[PDB]
């Protein structure tokens, strides 16, 4: 699980200001609802969070119842902790566990919370820059790392969006937090639409190239259920990955090969 | 611009 630079034929590096981070961090003018309406499950054991029996998982519709089992991510089969076909397909927000639950660690419904278990590996492509590859084949329906960055508001966007997008870098890292909009519305408490910004810390995935065929999706991953208008992006693979193969995800779902490629990006 | 996710 580290993180290595390669770039054959180019002078460039990373710059010595990004910086590699392993949890999002929040600016100052965004939410934190009180510990004081925070629940997680008091299941016992271990667990055995599979099942609908748990709370975690009741805005997730269905000797006487069934009792069947429900949890987004495949119980036992070579398939086992892999995301269910059900959610890759129909793309509802994943219901995860977390620091608020009687369950540990292996809670299969705590995938994403874990963090990446794949090592990836930067490497410098030619026409679109640095990209990303991963040293170990990647089942559809894995997760290979998600979107980190500096969680900010529209506002505060509205801000950097044409501070930048006027008189320089055009580069964009700013992902929408907005699954919910939107529812519631108013306003409640106070205060009666706030977004992350990973341009000067992030993560690996910072660094995945944009494409009109990608072999990746992100989803919503949601705990507290207070903490759900600041939810994890999940990079989930949305097909079997060789290994050496550049990750790649559409930017809302251009130099891709991709021949369906939408015109341009965003 | 910037990334994101609707439907
Ligand atoms: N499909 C695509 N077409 C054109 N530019 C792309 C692209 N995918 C990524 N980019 C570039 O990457 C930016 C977003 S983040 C991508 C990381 C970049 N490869 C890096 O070396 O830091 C875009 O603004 C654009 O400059
Ligand atoms: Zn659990
Ligand atoms: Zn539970
Ligand atoms: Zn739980
Ligand atoms: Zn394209």
């Amino acid at each position: 699980l580290p993180i290595s630079i390669v770039n054959r034929e180019d002078d460039a590096f990373l710059n010595p200001n990004f910086r590699f981070i392993d949890h999002s961090i929040i600016g100052k003018n965004v939410p934190v609802a009180d510990q004081s309406f925070r629940v997680g499950c008091s299941c016992a054991s271990d667990e055995e969070c599979m099942y609908s029996t748990c709370q975690c998982l009741d805005e997730m519709a269905p000797d006487p119842y069934t009792r069947k089992k429900r949890f987004a991510y495949y119980s036992q089969g070579a398939k086992k902790g892999l995301l269910r076909d059900r959610v890759l397909q129909s793309q509802e927000p994943i219901y995860e566990c977390h620091q608020g639950c009687a369950c540990s660690k292996d809670c299969p419904n705590r995938v994403v919370e874990r963090g990446r278990t794949v090592p990836l590996q930067i490497f410098r492509t030619k026409d679109r820059g640095w990209g990303v590859k991963c040293p170990v084949n990647i089942k559809r329906g894995q997760f290979v790392d998600r979107y980190l960055g500096e969680i900010i508001t529209s506002e505060e966007a509205d801000r950097r969006r044409a501070e930048s997008t006027i008189a320089r870098r055009k580069d964009v890292y700013l992902f929408a937090l907005d699954k919910f909009s939107d529812p519631d519305s108013l306003d409640p408490l106070l205060a009666g639409p706030l977004e992350v910004d990973g341009e000067y810390m992030s993560g690996p995935t910072r660094f995945i190239n944009h494409s009109c065929d990608p072999n990746m999706a992100i989803f919503a991953r949601v705990g507290d259920h207070a903490d759900k208008h600041i939810h994890d992006l999940a990079l989930f693979a949305i097909k079997d990955i060789p290994k050496g193969t550049e990750l790649t995800f559409d930017y809302v779902n251009c130099l891709c090969g991709t021949a369906k490629c939408r015109g341009y990006l965003w | 611009a910037r990334k994101s996710t609707g439907g």
